[PDB]
C-alpha cells in the first residue's frame, strides 16, 4: 500500500499566481462587461468557479467569444466581489453589499456562495 | 511544514 | 477594522475543476511534447507552477505557440508526474522515479519540488 | 465547516 505526498500551499499558491497574471493582464482571454464596466479574466478560472461560465464556454458557438456581456441589471460591484473571490477564496460580504452579491451569485450559478449569503442574511 | 503525508 | 470570510476548500476546488477540464480536453490551449509523447494542458496553470513556462509564455514570440517541445533527454514520466502535481498538489515521488522527477523539476524551474526531492534523497 | 473568519 502506497501513501502520498501533498503540498499544503500548492492550490492557494496557484490561485495567487493566477491572480497576479490577472492583475498584469497576462494570458487573459475574455472581457466580461456589466453596465459599461469591463473586467478582464481567464476563461478557465471562470469555468472552474461558475456554473454560468462553465455552460457558456462549453457551448461550441460561445466558446470563442472574447467579450461576454452580462445582464445590465446586475450590480458590477457584486460581480467584482465574486471575481475577486474566484481568484482569492476570500468573499467580501458586507451589510451594504450582501443582497447584490447574492443576486449576482445566483445569476452566475455559484451555489456555495449563494448558501453562504443565505446563512448571513438569516443570522442578521 | 509545506508538506504532509496522507493516504494513497 | 474589518475581518474577512475565507472558503476553506475554494483553491483546491478550483484546481480539481481545472484538472477535470484537462481530463476532458476543455479549453486546453497547449500541447507539451517530450520524446514523441504529448501532454495537453492549460498555459495559465503551467505558468502558475513553473518558472520555465512562465518565462516562455511571457516572451512575445513564444506566447502564441500551440506546441512546445522540451529537451528530449527529459523523462516523460517525470514530466507527467510534475504535470499531475501542478493540477492536484500531490507529488508521486517513489524510489524508482525520484531522480527523474528531480531532474525534470530543475529543468522546469519548480524550486519547491526540487527542495522536496533533495529532502527525500538526503533522508535515504 | 467550509468557511472561516480571518484578519482583514
Ligand atoms: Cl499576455
Ligand atoms: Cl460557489
Ligand atoms: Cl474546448
Ligand atoms: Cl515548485
Ligand atoms: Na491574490
Ligand atoms: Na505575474
Ligand atoms: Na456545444
Ligand atoms: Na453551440
Ligand atoms: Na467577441
Ligand atoms: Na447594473
Ligand atoms: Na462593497
Ligand atoms: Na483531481
Ligand atoms: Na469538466
Ligand atoms: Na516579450
Ligand atoms: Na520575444
Ligand atoms: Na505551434
Ligand atoms: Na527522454
Ligand atoms: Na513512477
Amino acid at each position: 500500500p502506497d501513501s502520498q505526498i501533498q503540498f499544503t500551499r500548492h492550490a492557494s499558491d496557484v490561485l495567487l499566481n493566477l491572480n497576479r497574471l490577472r492583475s498584469r493582464d497576462i494570458l487573459t482571454d475574455v472581457v466580461i462587461v456589466v453596465s459599461r464596466e469591463q473586467f478582464r479574466a481567464h476563461k478557465t478560472v471562470l469555468m472552474a468557479c461558475s456554473g454560468l461560465f462553465y455552460s457558456i464556454f462549453t457551448d461550441q458557438l460561445k466558446r470563442n467569444l472574447s467579450v461576454i456581456n452580462l445582464d445590465p441589471e446586475i450590480n458590477p460591484e457584486g460581480f467584482n466581489i465574486l471575481l475577486d473571490f474566484m481568484y482569492t477564496s476570500r468573499l467580501n460580504l458586507r451589510e451594504g453589499n450582501i443582497m447584490a452579491v447574492m443576486a449576482t451569485a445566483m445569476y452566475l450559478q455559484m451555489e456555495h456562495v449563494v448558501d453562504t449569503c443565505r446563512k448571513f442574511i438569516k443570522a442578521s | 511544514s509545506d508538506l504532509y503525508l496522507r493516504p494513497g
